[PDB]
Parts: C-alpha cells; structure tokens; sequence
C-alpha cells in the first residue's frame, strides 16, 4: 500500500552491558538472537485425534555477545568473571536500534533491555594461530531473566501479565 | 518547551529535582494542521491578523471577553495541542455620517482623509439634493472611491461615509454650516465587515487549513449567514487558497430541526465542495450549545495526526470531546433525508459518545461528494504550492533546467504523499502523473513569467454504507451453497455484470 | 523503408534526484535497464521437458558516470548521505531525445528509476600522474520500481490494473 | 557552456604520513577511491520484488604505485615496520589540482584517507635484465575512513547531524 | 569510540609449557579457546512461571595446544607422556599476548598462566600420508584447574577465589 521506511539491518543495532554496579561502556558488536520461548506441552480434548499444544514455562534462550579483543578489556574480562561471585549481582544488555550509516547513529524509541542475566561463560580469546589473521573474539554468553524496553518514543518489549 | 531550563538559575554545581511540569508538543508544518477562526473581540489587538494562539488561556489573556471563548475551549479540548488554531479579529470600520441640515445656497468643501471636494449649493437644492451630490462626488472622486464608501443613512439628508479599509486611519471633516459632522462606529461588527475580514485578511503563504465563523453563524441572520456562507466559499474556492471551510447552522431557536437544516444547506452553494455543513449545536460541559465548526475541526486535526490525513472528520472511533449532549436528537429517517443533500449530522451514539456521522460535502460534484477527498485535493495542490513559492522569481537561463528541476520537485513531493497514503493505488504510477517540462511551455508566457504545470492524481475513497448479505443455510450443505454462490459472484463482478440491475430501496 | 531513425545510444539525458534535494547535474553514461525475473525448474510429470517458471522480480545494479568537474563536492557529499536517511531514496530521470548539438529533441515521458539506494561511490576512477584520460565519478544504484509518466508516450507502464 | 573543464586522471597529488614520520616523496598513481556499501537483500511481503537494503560500510583497498627511485629505502623500511606498532596509521592525502607541467592550481581540501594499515608493499614489480619499464614501487592500504579538511571545498563529509 | 589501539589479533599470542620441574622452551603455533565455563542448572521463584538460571560448578575446558612436529620434540613427547605419572606433577600454560610484527613482538601486561593442568592426550604424529605436504601436527589436550596472571602490569585474569 505504501513503502515508506527501510527495515532495520542487522549491523543496526548497539549493545552495552551494565555488569554488578559497575556501568562498563565498552561496545560489543555481535549478539546472538532474541526470542521469547513457550515450552509446550501436548494434549487432547478428547473430541478429536488432533494433537494440541499447551504453552509453558517460558524461556529467554542464551544470548552470545561477541566483540574484538582489545586493550582495555581486562576490566571487562575480571568484572565478567566477577560478577556471578556476588548473588545480589546480575548483568543487564542494552541494545539500541538505529540507522546508523558510518558513525551518524539516529536512535528511534527506546532499548531493548535483557534484565537478570547471568553469565554462562567467558572466553577471552576464542582462538590462537600464529598464522591466523583474524581478529580475537571476545565471547561471553548470558542467561537473561526478563526483557523489558526503556526510553525512548517506542516501545519495543512489553509483558501482560499485571494490568 | 519547559522542563528543561529548570537548572539554568543555578550557579552551584550538583543534582536538584523539578517533579517535571507539562511539556507542550510541536505542531510540524503539514500545510492543513491548522484552524482560521474569523471572530470579534472588542479588546481589537490583532484587528484582521491571523495570530497563533497557544491555548485558550492565552486567547483570554490577549483577547479578553469575546463570543468565540467556547468555541476556542472546545477547539483545543478536542485537538488536545494538535493542530494549530489562528484568531482573526474582525475590524469595524470608522464610520462619518453627515446631516445636511437645509440648502442654504453658497459654496461648501467636504474633506475626507485630507482630500477636499468643494460643493455648491444654489436654489432650488434640497437636503436629499445635496446629499446625493456629495454621495457622488465621494464615490466618483478617483482618490476617495478606493478609501471608504458613501451611500444614504436612514434619512435622504443623511450621508453614511464608511472606511473601506477598516485599519487605516480615516478622517473626515467639512467646512460648511448646512453640513452637520457626527463620528460613529458599530460597536459590534457586521456582516460586511466580516466579508472584508474574509476577503482580504489571508496570506496564500499562510498555512492551509479549515475555516471556521462560529460567532457570525451564530448570531446573525438568514440573509448575512448567506452573505458570509458565500465569502467563505470565494475564500476557499479561490485558485490562490485552495482550503475548506465549516459551515454551522444559525441559532438553533432558528434551526429547531433538520429540514430546516436542511432548506438552509440547499439555500448554500459549493459547486466544488470546499464547504461543509454540520447542524447540532455541542452543548459543552458548562451547558452552552456551541456551533459545531470549532469541535469538528479540533478533531479533524486530531484524527489527521493519528488516523491519517486521507481521514475525513467523522467516525465513532474519533468522537468528541469537551461536549455532553446535542442541541437536538437527529432520527434515523431525517439523517437518510439530510445526508445525501450535504448536511453532517453530529449524533449521540450510546456507547460511544458524541460523534459526527456525516463526511459529505456541499457540491453536487459526484466526484467530490466526500469531504475526504475535497481535504486530499487541497493538500496536494497547497503542498505543491509551498514547494514552488522558493522557485519563484529564479532566473530561466539558457538550459531552461528550470522547468526539469520543477518536475523533479513535483515528483518528490507526490511520492510523499503517496507514502502518506493520500492516493488510490499500490503504485506511483496507478497514482498520480505530472508533466511540466519544456514542452508544454511557451516562450510567448515565458516572456511574461508563466510556467504551467498538468497534475493528474486519483484521491482515496472512504466506506460510508456496508452492506452484509448473508444467506441462511441448512445444516449440510454449507460448502456446495458456498461454492455455487461464490462462483456466481466473482463471475459477475470480474465480468463487470454485477451492476447491471435497479437498485432496490 | 525506415520512417523514423532509431535511438541511438546518447540519445537519453539522464538526471537523479537524491532525498529532497534536486540535482542539476548531467551523466553521461549509464548502464543496461532492465526488469529481471528470476527463474525455476518445474516438470508436468507429462515429460521430461524443463519448464521455466518466472518469479522474483528484480530491477538489476544501474551504474551511472561522469566526468568529474567542480561542483562535484555537493553531489558526493550527497550521494555519500542519502543511505544515511531510511526515508531518502535516490530517483534516476532518463529522458530519451534526438540530439545533434545541445538541440534535444525530447518526445515521450522519461524512464523513472524510484526507490534506488546508493551501493558504491566513486568520486575517482582511478589516479595516473602521467594519464590523459578524463577522470570519471561513479554511481551505482540499486531501482526498486521504474515508471514514465513526463510525457505522452508512457513506454514503462506496469500490469497494474 | 564549456567553462571550467573537468579534473584530469593526472589531476592530483598523492602523499603519505606514516607513523609519526611525514615522507616528502610522492606517488604518480592510485587506484580508485570509494565507500562501498555491502547489500543485504528482503522483500516487504506486499509484491515479489527483490530489494537492497545497505549497511557494513568498508572503504576498499588502496594501491599505490610511484617509480622505484634511490631515496626509497627509508619509505621502504618504513612501510614494512607501520604494521608492528598497533597505534602507527598511514594517512593518505591526494590533493586535486588543475597541474600543467610543475604548475599547479590546487582547489578544495585534500581528501583524507585515515587509519589505513599496510597490507602489501612491493618495491619491486619485477626484474628483466633486457627489459626496459621502469621498476615500480607498489604499496597497498586498507583505509578506515575518508574525510577532507584543507582547503575551501570539503569533497568529503559524513552525515554527523 | 575513536580505534586508538588495534585489537589483539589471533598471531597476538605466545605459549610456554612448563610440565612438572621442566621449564620447556619450545613454542606452540596453536591454542583453543580459554574459558570460565558455569555450569547451570534452572529454578523458578514460585511466584512466576519463568525459567531461571542457577550458575554453579565452574570449569575451565579442555585446551588443546599445536605445533609442528620438529626434531628436538622427543624430550617433550616423553615429558608430556611421563609428567601425569607423578601424582604431585603438573602442567603450566603460559600465554602471553603480544603485538608481534614478525620476531617484533611487543608485550603488554603480564601472561595468562593455567595453573595446574593435566595431560588428557598426546597425539605426535595427527596422521600419516606419504603423498601428504602438511607439516605433521604434535597436538597436547590439558584439563587446566586454574587461572592467574602474575608476570606483567596489567593482570587481566584476577579471580577473587584463590590462596
């Protein structure tokens, strides 16, 4: 009926973590995908042969964050490592969408918020090769416990449960 | 607006709180998000000049006491800060009027604004004489015909000179003992000085919008709600404007029912459709019956920010809000009546409050029956209007890339609004079509500065009557009714047979 | 017996529009237009023939060149930004004409390429400090649609309705 | 209309900043200079058409060439080593001139390739002993960005709002 | 924002054996990734009905080192193979990351140490094909128990656990 705005790419998004108390402001370029999973369970009305599915215990999958190792990562790698040491601490992933076109991000609504998560796993270096010409991945992978979305014009993540 | 300089009157460096008062939204530039309202107050600060109003406090504060306050409450009530609305304060106009008390034979000079005319009396003149002399020299003079107006008062030695142009400073005197000097001036405008008002108060450069005379359709009477019905319409049908306008019906003591209404509709004229009737006065919260124009247009304007500027005023999904109840409860069978003749009914529905069921126009025009598509129309023409008024005066030089370049816009500017979903069609091409390049232009107009321009666009439509059949069948053969019906019915109308037949009441 | 001689490969003006802003700017070169369909291999079962079934509608890359002059610099600070803005998008006019001289004969609308984005700039085709040739902007833009209706030929009209 | 002619292929300068170190030396040929946007493919559900959508921008590889002349074994050896230090850039910088002979009429700024990591240098194209080319020095640059700031034309700017 | 330093590349690194009392000074080409892998298991709150997860029972996996099979490695093969023989014996993996041009390396920080780790395989020979031309690979599997940095001035593996 009308084509007005281009779809959101997948380099069209920013990522941040907020690890403990501690607002760390290093960028992570990958992450992995974003879903809200129903476990399902089968049953029938016993009117029909069909089988139906019963939705339950809802999951937010591992997310995989990965970036370039740099300098300036040991904060990062000790407060990852940390963080699960403290029961009170958790890890919470800001991603902003945008349209960015080289460094003119033009942010549009607010951030998807992965809040609770619990590191599952560091990995500092995913590979050594002195041959290798890649650069250096660092991983880390995240339970998250809810998503929610903050700021800005629009909303992207909303939960019924209480109203 | 405010909410962010709570923190500049503060030297100290630290963290303070300010519990986050109102913020105001930006009305952006869409050339028909705004409402004129053409009104009087005595307090004549912006005599005939459109000026912004905030809100309806601000309207009190510059305008004071004026008829239009529960029109511009109900307005912004309704708009809820969309839109904006412009005030045009009617100006009366200075007014001299001269009794001629005898004919004293001898020689005389009347002056007005500076310019004297010398009359001589003679015997055998008489009051009436004279008067009719002066009327003529007034009105004949080359200076004076163009600055006010003379005519007869309500006696034949009387002589009513009137400012035509009400801002400008008009004086009057006169050197003679048989002429009698009196200053006057209506305290309350007139019809003619609302058609002043009308004609010669709006910029093209002024944004589109609707037109509203609440005030004046209120109060006066048969004859001047017809007179200012036809300045709206010469307003709003003009080449240079483009816009629409809101007609209401006059006092409801008047207007007691529809058919009247509706006499009063068919009595008004819109060969085009830039005119819209409603009739049911919105009593307000405070119990007034407010003519409905003002409502109407702050939903309107509402509704063209969220539903869509293809939208037309109406709907029980956009209703209305500031209002409780109607003037007068419209039947079923009087709306069947009024509707097909161009009056919008305003109804309250149960369950949904008050809303306007009514989208048509004033013309006769099948094509612009609905005031949807009178809006869409003048969006596009006021759209490409704007855009042109900064390719006026550039120079044509020998690549005449001038008239390329104005393609260029015209095809820009139709792909927003194809994007905005103004259009019928998946396609630009299903949609609309220009042509103004240098084939079509003349270098006999050229000379002169004519550049001409053909558009061809195919408005939207909207759904006014749904229609359900449904069959009733019996239990089993459900799918073989289905099948053999709906064979029947797609056979017809991809075959174009469907229509073929007499419509049925 | 020819009546009317055929169009000859500079016979098309060419002129883009990028976001809001018109440019008065000429190409003087373009590549192939053309609406593709991507193809599959389907059986009746009947037999063994290949049968091709069309689909996916695609509008290929258009390349544009010009010589690069002064006044270059607004035309690639734009082209650079137009991706830059979701709701821009680049519009290609072709205008095919009978030239001689600068005496074009314009006759029909004009192609237009609507919806293109920007995939690749080339403000210099290349750097030779003892070369001769002129050196060449280029632009490739990837049409989502193409038209005419600026005129009274309308030669790229759609199925539509 | 023939006024301001056009840039030539010959029509610039090109020089180099490596490292800390600023080399007087300059380069008689470059190969093109773009922004290359790498394309993702979708549809809107609405129609079968294929469309673009942009992103991952990346700058492509630069290679220079100049005549391998004595005086070049500092630009040599200085070339090899950028690479160790991870916070040694080379920087590019071509300058558009209208040239005839040693006379030069520059306008605009200088076009700026920054953050640009050595990925092949050649001092040598190849060795015949009956030949009779002229020995090449070759050097290609992989750059991270391309911004212009000399001058009064600013040939290149980023949407940065 | 602003690339200041060039990220650490995969070539970046380089790896030290120390296998019981024997400080081995050959060089290994290759390294898997190092990891502080959680091991999870899942729980509600009661009062919901969302998965979360329990992070518990830390691992670091296996890392496998590579080199190319060179004469002057039967020392090493035989020490690899005889150090699990000693119940007080370990295996110490030194990794220390560097901006190695070509024998240029520049160090930064201290080295990532694997303390206490156990042979789990020995592979000297990956395989055999007389018209093969790979460089025959020595592969070494190790079970690390820990990781420390102690040799440089950045300490980019500080855990807050040992003694």
């Amino acid at each position: 009926m009308a084509v007005s705005k281009r779809p959101f790419s997948i380099n069209s998004f920013a990522v941040n973590l907020n690890i403990g108390n501690f607002v760390d402001a290093r960028y992570w370029s990958k992450c992995s995908k974003i879903e809200k999973t129903y476990n399902t369970g089968e049953y029938s009305d016993g009117q029909s042969n069909i089988i139906y599915t019963l939705p339950g215990a809802i999951k937010y999958p591992e997310v995989v964050l990965s970036k370039a190792f740099s300098p300036g990562d040991e904060e990062l790698i000790n407060r990852l490592i940390a963080v699960n040491s403290d029961p009170i601490a958790w890890v919470t992933v800001f991603i902003q969408p945008m349209y960015r076109d080289g460094y003119y991000n033009v942010p549009q609504g607010g951030k998807i918020i992965l809040e609770f998560c619990t590191v599952a796993r560091a990995t500092p270096i995913n590979e050594i090769d002195t041959i290798g010409s890649n650069a250096a991945m660092f991983e880390c992978a995240l339970n998250p416990s809810r998503i929610r979305s903050d700021g800005g014009n629009i909303n992207w993540w909303s939960e019924p449960a209480a109203q | 607006m405010t909410n962010f300089l709570n923190g500049v009157n503060i030297g100290t460096p630290g963290a303070y709180a300010f519990y986050q008062t109102t913020q105001s939204r930006p009305i952006n530039v869409e050339p028909f998000r705004t409402c004129y309202m053409v009104g009087f107050a005595s307090n004549g600060v912006n005599k005939n000049v459109p000026t912004r109003i905030s809100n309806l406090t601000d309207f009190t504060n510059v305008y004071g006491t004026s008829a239009s306050t529960n029109s511009v409450d109900l307005f912004f009530k309704n708009s809820q800060g969309f839109g904006n609305l412009y005030f045009v304060n009617v100006a009366i106009p200075t007014r001299y009027q001269i009794v001629v008390t005898a004919a004293t034979a001898g020689s005389y000079s009347v002056t007005v604004n500076g310019v004297t005319k010398a009359i001589t009396v003679v015997g055998g003149a008489t009051t009436t004489t004279i008067a009719a002399d002066v009327i003529s020299a007034i009105n004949n003079d080359t200076v004076l015909n163009k600055e006010v107006l003379a005519t007869v008062g309500g006696t034949s030695s009387t002589v009513v000179i009137t400012s035509k142009k009400p801002t400008n400073t008009t004086t009057a005197a006169v050197t003679g003992v048989i002429f009698t000097l009196t200053t006057t001036t209506g305290t309350s405008p007139s019809v003619a000085d609302y058609v002043y008002t009308i004609n010669n108060t709006f910029d093209p450069a002024l944004e589109a919008g609707f037109v509203i005379a609440p005030e004046a359709f209120s109060t006066f009477t048969k004859s001047d709600r017809l007179s200012i019905q036809v300045a709206l319409e010469n307003l709003c049908s003009a080449y240079r404007y483009q816009w629409a306008a809101l007609i209401d019906s006059g006092a409801m003591s008047e207007i007691s029912n529809t058919d009247r209404a509706i006499a009063e509709a068919a009595t008004y004229n819109s060969v085009q459709g830039h005119c819209s009737y409603y009739y049911p006065y919105l009593i307000n919260l405070d119990d007034q019956q407010v003519p409905p124009s003002a409502a109407v247009a702050g939903m309107a304007l509402y509704r063209f920010v969220i539903d869509g500027f293809a939208e037309p005023p109406a709907g029980v999904n956009f209703p209305l809000k500031g209002v409780k109840n109607v003037a007068y409860k419209v039947t079923w069978e009087e709306q069947n009546v009024a509707n097909p003749e161009g009056v919008n009914c305003i109804l309250n529905k149960e369950n949904y409050g008050i809303v306007v069921w009514g989208a048509r126009t004033l013309s006769a025009d099948p094509n612009i029956v609905f005031i949807s598509t009178r809006i869409i129309l003048n969006i596009v023409i006021n759209t490409l209007n704007r855009g042109y008024d900064f390719d006026i005066f550039n120079s044509v030089g020998g690549t005449a890339t001038v008239l390329d370049n104005i393609q260029r816009k015209t095809n820009t500017l139709l792909t927003t609004l194809y994007q905005a979903g103004l259009f019928y069609g998946q396609t630009t091409s299903e949609a609309f079509s220009v042509l103004g390049d240098a084939s079509v232009q003349v270098p006999s107009l050229l000379q002169q500065g004519l550049v001409n321009m053909f558009i061809w666009v195919v408005p939207s439509t909207i759904i006014e009557r749904l229609i359900i059949n449904i069959k009733q069948t019996a239990i089993g053969d459900l799918e073989a009714t289905v099948a053999l019906d709906t064979a029947a019915l797609q056979s017809s109308v991809e075959e174009g047979t469907a229509t073929e037949g007499t419509a049925p009441v």
